[PDB]
This record gives C-alpha cells, sequence and structure tokens, in this order.
RNA sequence: AGGAGUGGAGCCUGCGGCUUAAUUUGACCAACACGGGAAACCUCACCCGGCCCGGACACGGACAGGAUUGACAGAUUGAUAGCUCUUUCUCGAUUCUGUGGGUGGUGGUGCAUGGCCGUUCUUAGUUGGUGGAGCGAUUUGUCUGGUUAAUUCCGAUAACGAACGAGACUCUGGCAUGCUAACUAGUUACGCGACCCCCGAGCGGUCGGCGUCCCCCAACUUCUUAGAGGGACAAGUGGCGUUCAGCCACCCGAGAUUGAGCAAUAACAGGUCUGUGAUGCCCUUAGAUGUCGGGGCUGCACGCGCGCUACACUGACUGGCUCAGCGUGUGCCUACCCUACGCCGGCAGGCGCGGGUAACCCGUUGAACCCCAUUCGUGAUGGGGAUCGGGGAUUGCAAUUAUUCCCCAUGAACGAGGAAUUCCCAGUAAGUGCGGGUCAUAAGCUUGCGUUGAUUAAGUCCCUGCCCUUUGUACACACCGCCCG
RNA sequence: CGAGAUGGU
C-alpha cells in the first residue's frame, strides 16, 4: 500500500481548508508539523502531493530544501468531489483585497 | 564578526585569502519618569533598521 | 551488550551438541570487536575478514583480547621491480 | 561505474498461496451455530477475530508481535 | 517494511549539512551560519558581511 | 522564545532570513517583473513591502496571489496566524534597474529573438532612460559547437575604487 | 596527473590509458604479432605466431599517441587480397599480453 | 653586502613506484600541510555480502467467498532482515500485473557550456569620433628633450576634443590635559569607618607608611570607551634646475616613505560537471550505477616536496620573583557551551554547588622566553629522545592495524651538514608563547595577536626577468620556430 | 671575444 485511506483523507481536507502546503525534502521526520499531527509522516505528503500535480491540480515550486505547492480551479472540483462537501463552499480565500 | 575563506571553488592556483567582517554598535539611556511616557517618546523617529529595548527597573 | 549475548548462546550450544572427546563445530560471525571471555575457552569460530571466514581454536592464553586480532585484513608486502617514473632519471622520449 | 557480475540464488519475490474465504464458523442444526477457532483473551481484539491453530501453538494474526499460547 | 533502516547520527559529518544546497563538505559553524563555503562566498552581501582589509 | 538569543547569533539569524525570502520572490516571480524586497516590523506585526513593475500580476483576479503568498511565507517562517502583511508597489525608472533589464533580455531571448538586435534593444532603452554609460555581455554557445562572447558598451563606466 | 615527455605543450587532451581498459582478443580477419624491425614512413617489419612474416603500417588514428617499438606486441588487421601487408589496431602493455599468455591465447613464441 | 637557513640525522605529513579483493580520485613558475582533504562508524566515490521502491501518470487485465498488506514458532542467516522454506492467522480497493513513459545518479565528457577562481602582468598599459597620410593591410593623435613611483607633469606639435587604467577613494596606525559624558569604566578626595607596623618631626596621636579593606545622598574626566571636529601642504629657510615641472639638505612639529582593500583592454583549449534543485549530449534504471554489516583510503626493497626536534656551558635541571594583546562562550532541524569556589586522588580524573545569552560571569585573562639563586664539568655527558615492555583514566553505539591523556622502565642516529638552492631592508629578520578554523574525541597545518629585538644597504645591470625605442629575419604552430647532406 | 648541440602530445 502507499498509505493508509485514514492518513490520504488527512492531506487532502487540510490542503483544501487552507488552500496552500509547505513540506521540506527529507523523507526521514517521524511526523509533519502543524494540522497533521495526529500520525501522518512528511514523505506521505511528499508522494502525496506528487501524485496530486501530475494530474494537473496543483502548482509546485521548489527553494532551498523545501516545496511550496497552491491549490487550483480543476483542483478544488477534484476535491470538493472526493471529500463529498456542499458544492457551495470555498473554505481558504475568497474576500477581495485593497 | 569575522570570516576568512579561500577565493577558490575548486582547490587549484596561487593560495589567495578573502577577509569578510560584520561590526555592531550598543547604546544606553537612563530616564527618570513615569512607565506611562516612556511608551510615547519611544515611539517616534524609530524608522530606520536599529533595534530599541526598553525594560521597567535597571537604576 | 544488546543483543551481543546471541553469540554466546550459539557458541554454548555448540559446546553442548558436539560428540564426546571431539571438536565442536565453526560458529561464524562478523563480531570483530568481541573481547574473549572464560566462557568462550576450547571453542571453534570463523571471524569475518572483509571477505571470508578465518577459523580460530580458542586457546586461554587468548582471554582479554578481541577476536579480531587473528584475523587480519591483508597479505604482507613482496617487492616487484620498480618501474617508470619511480626515480628523476627514468624518463622516456619516443 | 562499471559492467555487474550476476549473483546465482535467483527470485524477485516469493508467491503468496490463494484460498477460499471462511471456515471458522459451522451451522450444525437450523438456527445452531457453532465458532471452530478461538478469539485471544484482549481489549481490541476480544470478538471477531481469531487465533490460528498450529501444530504445537495458538497465535493471533492481528496481534502478531505476541499474542502466543504454546499449546 | 523493514524495522532497523538507521543508524546513530547524533555527532560527526553524518550529522550535519548545509541549509541551501544539502551538500557536506567545507561547511561553516561559526556564530550559527551553517552554509557551506561556497554558499557563503554567493550570500555573504545579503547577510550583511563586509570587506575593507 | 523562553531566555532571548545573543545579540551576535540574532544579527546573524535576521540577514539569513532576508536572503531566503529574495530567493523565493525572485524564482516566483521571474516574469511577473520582479526586482526587491523590504521588511519592517512593529509591535505584534511585520510588513513586507514587494518591487515589481507589473503589479496587477502579483496580485491576481482578486487579490490570490497575495492571498496565496501570504499563506507560504507564514506557513514557511513560523509566523503567529495574522502577523504578516505582503505590499505589492511599482518599480520608479525601470530603465535604470539592471534586475529588470536583465530578466526581460532573458524573456526576450527565451522567445528565440537574434542576440544582438535583442541586445541594441535593451542597451538603446537604458541611455534613452536616463544612465551614463552601460555594459551588456553574453556568452556560451553562440553560433556553433565553441564557446564565443559578445560585448555591448555605451557612455562611462567605473571599475576601481569605492 | 604524471608527465612522463618534458614540453611547454600542455595544448592536448591528457592520454588516460586506465581504468576500464578491458581485454581484447580476435575477431575474424585479425592476428596476433610481435614487431621485429621498424622501418621510416610510419610502416614495419612483424612476424605474427603462426610464422608468415608481413610488412605492416601504423593506422591513421594511433599517429604520435601510441608508440610502437622493436620486440613490441600487436593485434593486426589482415587484408582479403594483397597478403603480403597489412595495418594494426591495437597495442598491448607487458601486463596485458602475459594475461593473454595466461588464457592459452598466444603460442610459447612471444617475449614478455 | 649580509642575516636565519634548506640540502646531511630521527620523526610527522603530501606525491610517484611497488604490493593488493580494494589499497577510490583530481592537480605535474602557474601540481605535491592543495580539494578548506586532522577518513575508527558516518563522510564514501573503492572492495566482499544482504534487505528495500522512495517505478508519478495513462491504457488493458485481474478483483468484495475479495486486488493486496503484515507476522508468532522451527529451519535458515553476520543478523530479532517474515529475505527465503514449512504453517495459518491478518488487512481491505491504498495495491498487484503487461505495455508505454518517468525518476534518481560524488556515473562519462572541464576538448560541448554558465558561474567562480588562478595566470600572462605589479608592471604602465589600452580605445572611438571628426581631420591629415597611403591602391592597401595599416598609421598619426599615443612625441625629440627634461621630470616622476606612474602614458605623472612641463613642453614641443597635422592634429583637435574626449573615454578606461594610474592617482583621488574606503578601512587602518601614530597626535588633542580642547569638546560631548558614563553605578556593564576609572581617578582624586574626604564625612569618614576598619586591620597591620612604629620605621617617622614625634606616642600606642591629630599628623606618617601600606590596600583590588568598605560605604558616599563628594567632586571630576588625566588614565578606559567612542561620537563630532582639528592637523601636513613639499607649507617655511638655503642650494641645484632650458630657473618651468621638479630634486637635495635643514628648522619647527605627534608626524616630512605606516600597512592593507578595490583595479583596464585582449587572452589560456589553465582549474572546477566531486559546491549546487546551474546545465546540453551520452550511459544506467528492480539480479540497479538510488540502505544496512565488515574491510580499504594507514599496506613498504626504493626516489622527491612543505615541516617539527636537536647536535649542548651565550646550556640543561630544581626552586624563587614579576609583565600581554587579538578572540570565543548554553546550537533556533541538528541537542554539545565558557567556568569560579569547596571536598577526594601522585597524576590524568571524579563529586557537590554557584555565575554568564556577556565593558556585568570564567577575568585585575598571575602566558612563555627573559630575570635572581642552586647542582653538573667538555664525557654521545645530568646534551638528544627515536624505538619498545607493563599498568591507570576520559570521549564514543564501537578504540585490535596501538583516538587522545597520565605513570615507572628502555635510551637510536646526531659533534653544525657534498654538488646545489629559498626568504628577507625596521618594531622588519629571528627567538617566544596565546586565540580562531576543523572538533563527540584531537595539532608537528593554516589564519590572526602580543612580547624580546639585531648585523648589513641607501646601490647596480653582472646573473635571471620586465617596460620603451631603433635594427635584422627564410619565424606567424610565432626560437621549445624553420631547415641541409 | 673560454665552452653553449637538440625538440611526441
Amino acid at each position: 500500500m502507499l498509505m493508509p485511506k485514514k492518513n490520504r483523507i488527512a492531506i487532502y481536507e487540510l490542503l483544501f481548508k487552507e488552500g496552500v502546503m509547505v513540506a521540506k525534502k527529507d523523507v526521514h521526520m517521524p511526523k509533519h508539523p502543524e494540522l497533521a499531527d495526529k500520525n501522518v509522516p512528511n514523505l506521505h505528503v511528499m508522494k502525496a502531493m506528487q501524485s496530486l500535480k501530475s494530474r494537473g491540480y496543483v502548482k509546485e515550486q521548489f527553494a532551498w530544501r523545501h516545496f511550496y505547492w497552491y491549490l487550483t480551479n480543476e483542483g478544488i472540483q477534484y476535491l470538493r468531489d472526493y471529500l463529498h462537501l456542499p458544492p457551495e463552499i470555498v473554505p481558504a480565500t475568497l474576500r477581495r483585497s485593497r | 564578526l569575522r570570516i576568512t575563506t579561500r577565493k577558490t571553488p575548486c582547490g587549484e592556483g596561487s593560495k589567495t585569502w578573502d577577509r569578510f567582517q560584520m561590526r555592531i554598535h550598543k547604546r544606553l539611556i537612563d530616564l527618570h519618569s513615569p512607565s506611562e511616557i516612556v511608551k510615547q517618546i519611544t515611539s517616534i523617529s524609530i524608522e530606520p533598521g536599529v533595534e530599541v529595548e526598553v525594560t521597567i527597573a535597571d537604576a | 551488550r544488546r543483543k551481543q549475548h546471541s553469540l554466546l548462546k550459539r557458541l554454548r550450544k555448540a559446546k553442548k551438541e558436539a560428540p564426546p572427546m571431539e571438536k565442536p563445530e565453526v560458529v561464524k560471525t562478523h563480531l570483530r570487536d568481541m573481547i574473549i571471555l572464560p566462557e568462550m575457552v576450547g571453542s571453534m569460530v570463523g571471524v569475518y575478514n572483509g571477505k571470508t571466514f578465518n577459523q580460530v581454536e580458542i586457546k586461554p592464553e587468548m582471554i582479554g583480547h578481541y577476536l579480531g586480532e587473528f584475523s587480519i585484513t591483508y597479505k604482507p608486502v613482496k617487492h616487484g621491480r620498480p618501474g617508470i617514473g619511480a626515480t628523476h632519471s627514468s624518463r622516456f622520449i619516443p | 561505474k562499471k559492467s555487474y557480475t550476476t549473483p546465482k540464488k535467483n527470485k524477485h519475490k516469493r508467491k503468496k498461496v490463494k484460498l477460499a474465504v471462511l471456515k471458522y464458523y459451522k451451522v450444525d442444526e437450523n438456527g445452531k451455530i457453532s465458532r471452530l477457532r478461538r478469539e485471544c483473551p484482549s481489549d481490541e481484539c476480544g470478538a471477531g477475530v481469531f487465533m490460528a491453530s498450529h501444530f504445537d501453538r495458538h497465535y493471533c494474526g492481528k496481534c502478531c508481535l505476541t499474542y502466543c499460547f504454546n499449546k | 517494511q523493514q524495522l532497523y533502516w538507521s543508524h546513530p547520527r547524533k555527532f560527526g559529518q553524518g550529522s550535519r549539512s548545509c541549509r541551501v544546497c544539502s551538500n557536506r563538505h567545507g561547511l561553516i559553524r561559526k556564530y550559527g551560519l551553517n552554509m557551506c563555503r561556497q554558499c557563503f562566498r554567493q550570500y555573504a552581501k545579503d547577510i550583511g558581511f563586509i570587506k575593507l582589509d | 522564545m523562553a531566555v532571548q538569543i545573543s545579540k551576535k547569533r540574532k544579527f546573524v539569524a535576521d540577514g539569513i532570513f532576508k536572503a531566503e525570502l529574495n530567493e523565493f520572490l525572485t524564482r516566483e516571480l521571474a516574469e511577473d517583473g520582479y526586482s526587491g524586497v523590504e521588511v519592517r516590523v512593529t509591535p505584534t506585526r511585520t510588513e513586507i513591502i514587494i518591487l515589481a513593475t507589473r503589479t496587477q500580476n502579483v496580485l491576481g483576479e482578486k487579490g490570490r496571489r497575495i492571498r496565496e503568498l501570504t499563506a507560504v511565507v507564514q506557513k514557511r517562517f513560523g509566523f503567529p496566524e495574522g502577523s504578516v502583511e505582503l505590499y505589492a508597489e511599482k518599480v520608479a525608472t525601470r530603465g535604470l534597474c539592471a534586475i529588470a533589464q536583465a530578466e526581460s533580455l532573458r524573456y526576450k531571448l527565451l522567445g528565440g529573438l537574434a542576440v544582438r538586435r535583442a541586445c541594441y534593444g535593451v542597451l538603446r532603452f537604458i541611455m534613452e532612460s536616463g544612465a551614463k554609460g552601460c555594459e551588456v555581455v553574453v556568452s556560451g554557445k553562440l553560433r556553433g559547437q565553441r564557446a564565443k562572447s559578445m560585448k555591448f558598451v555605451d557612455g562611462l563606466m567605473i571599475h576601481s575604487g569605492d | 596527473n604524471k608527465g612522463k615527455g618534458g614540453k611547454n605543450r600542455r595544448r592536448g587532451k591528457n592520454e588516460n590509458e586506465s581504468e576500464k581498459r578491458e581485454l581484447v582478443f580476435k575477431e575474424d580477419g585479425q592476428e596476433y604479432a610481435q614487431v621485429i624491425k621498424m622501418l621510416g614512413n610510419g610502416r614495419l617489419e612483424a612476424m605474427c605466431f603462426d610464422g608468415v612474416k608481413r610488412l605492416c603500417h601504423i593506422r591513421g588514428k594511433l599517429r604520435k599517441k601510441v608508440w610502437i617499438n622493436t620486440s613490441d606486441i600487436i593485434l593486426v588487421g589482415l587484408r582479403d587480397y594483397q597478403d603480403n601487408k597489412a595495418d594494426v589496431i591495437l597495442k598491448y602493455n607487458a601486463d596485458e599480453a602475459r594475461s593473454l599468455k595466461a588464457y592459452g591465447e598466444l603460442p610459447e613464441h612471444a617475449k614478455i
């Protein structure tokens, strides 16, 4: 198996809620920081986000040993389906700046 | 602060060195006043890249 | 000695199960930094050399030495004749 | 940085055996049930999950580092 | 998956590596920099070091 | 921070922060005409000011990219929620900024324009903008399998002293 | 690494006759030979070990690179016509020549 | 002209050759204590063995009496790798399998490249525009002479007016009893207070001597810190100069050359793909050129390079006395810092209990040579300390092919070094010790600092080279060239 | 006015 389905949902729900992801390039640290506490390693985050990039559902950037990922409109459509959320929700970013 | 390094990236050539440094400047001022008015005067002209720190009793 | 007691179990098995008045079979190991304890006397060990196992019959005079002291990692040198470039006068012009 | 000289005790991985799903329950009479292989005395594994029978042991496949009885 | 998949790395050249490029040779531990010597000559101006003498 | 760090470590760490932020912005905002970052502090709040030639590309459709960049800067550097704000600002006299001229020449070459036609194109625009002189250099496999270089120059140019 | 001539001319790329010098044997149309005499003009007299002597020529790739000498051991290509004449393909070092004889590839005639 | 040497001895350390399963590899003035390269493991690329996927995504197949995952025990194994074999529980659509395609690589090419660095080359050199001269490549400007550290100035003049390098510029050293002003810096003085001595006009005192003994709600900025300004210009006097540009001596003065940084046009088949998520093409990709266990990088007839310790009396040993400056310090993933004071031990070291995120604590940083007194007596000696036996601590997951440290014992060559050859002009050479880097453990290296402090020069083109002009040439791959029997 | 030949990368 790549990972338990319990882990895979917890990455996608945090990505859909926040609109962005950040991780360092190191496969050995036992826990990802922040709301990926309650047990998932950052190796599962790197491998999950790679599979989401090759579908076209996230953009990727890299500098000084860190990945950065941004969610995009086709990925919002796919995750709202996969997480079974109501069609009206957009929880991350909405209000126009000045 | 001082750091001294070889100039070459690869270990070939005549043996030249680079000498890098950084200098830090520090000052103290003491006042005889209420705690309510240091908060006023320690808030103007402080716009440039200077650290400012204050402690409520040291004199 | 966390999981280094496993060699002592295999050695005392081999001392127990040998025919009466005959030598044990070899136990073969990577553990070159094991100290010879008085439990280990009159025993056959194969000690790894970087590519092969060399057998040792543990005499009681070996007590307090390392197992790696009796199995050597190289061949003694004996020289062939010097080649081109070995001295300043040795230079070749076509 | 060379051509490779091959080993000769070759396997890729083992093959996992294939068997039909369930033989741990029996119907003996209309409405009479028997359970043929036992649950382990345990907190999470206390129901619906069974110990193996070997020739000299009973073993829990779920609690796999432990839960072995020597008969 | 294996239970023995790492060895101790609490000191020596196995513990530490460059913060910019992950290299292990010729790094600077002074003042908490932890850069490689080739990466330091590249960023020294932005960090705030200068040469005068 | 349960006890404060010493001033030598504090002043070096503040410089290491500005270096990594400038590298991230350099490669995110390259085609969008980035040229520098400035950072300032006030009680409970950090304000980051970012300079570019096409500021509407730094914002995006309703400010999306400013909200995405605020989120990743906070997430990576460990600021608490809402203490970070990003402001985009327009570059004055963009012909006298060397970074905006190096990037626009890079994208002009990457689109397949010829080397001398591109290089005299920026050399004219810098001198029309009011510089006292300039020097443009390109090097590598310019026309053939063996490497070459070209210098283009105009006006005054000093090399020595402070 | 070490030069073994002496001159201004560092203008070339270094010879690197080292590492994966994988040992070469005959195909069809080839022979092993020992050099008997060297002549002018880039040509030589050689004897192969089944006993047919030939006049022999340095291929254009080996010019001013792989210096041949008297009593040296070489690999030679035969012609389908003009059987008196042939061309040099390789030189074997004294370290490689003993490995050919250890594989039984050479008759007991060649000097090393 | 001279000083200290190096080349000769023992040992340390880099290189070649030899040896080997492997002894990984780059580099031959401008390679060789250089890759910040002080490898126990890791680093690690080499050698002997064994697990693992961390093969995205697309298409097809297989599949909820189920795609697939994990494992006790015995055998096996270096191994508690369910690796594999026997056995029979377990998980739940996440995988498996074939084809296409990716991905990683301290793999190959520095003679495919970018960036950086070295060198030609530490010297004074380099270039347009308009005008003049030649059919032309080219040339003048950019110079006969004088002057300067200088293509620096004066002046001359078919050229005129400009650009870069030089210089200016930035940091640094030496001066201010004048300014600003200090309980994280001092001095003087006294309200005074306290211990010790009578040596002192004179008592055991007001008054004298000694103090890192202690308060000030005393006065102040000489000594310490560090901000602003000041000061030096060949400015004054005497000679010499196409009387210009400059050069020599001297007065007055803290001072009449302080030492570094930065640096042009045009080049090199110079070094680096092993600094990089800088990179083209090639190679490899599940019996891997992407992780653990053990070994090697240290192997020794031999040639060479940078160094440390010495051959003694201008010394070695045992006591006593008295003086620095530059720095670093609780590691932000990563888990370790600098140390006073008391007690135990010959020593290395151990236990307890405090201060320091630092002008605040280690700390008045009680440094070495040097200085004063003692013993030895021209003897390979009480000079020298290689080589080797036995025992005790400390780091660490692990010390054998001896990590480093402590103790008793053993006691080599070496009596100022053949032909050759390096560096140096004043607080310099040489002597002497202390910080920083690398560091879990640790300098015979390197990069900085203070302390004791000379002899010889104020010149030349002879040897090796550099700049400018006239001159000759069969050279332009440019004398390490070309060429005859 | 001593002797001063030669040239794989």
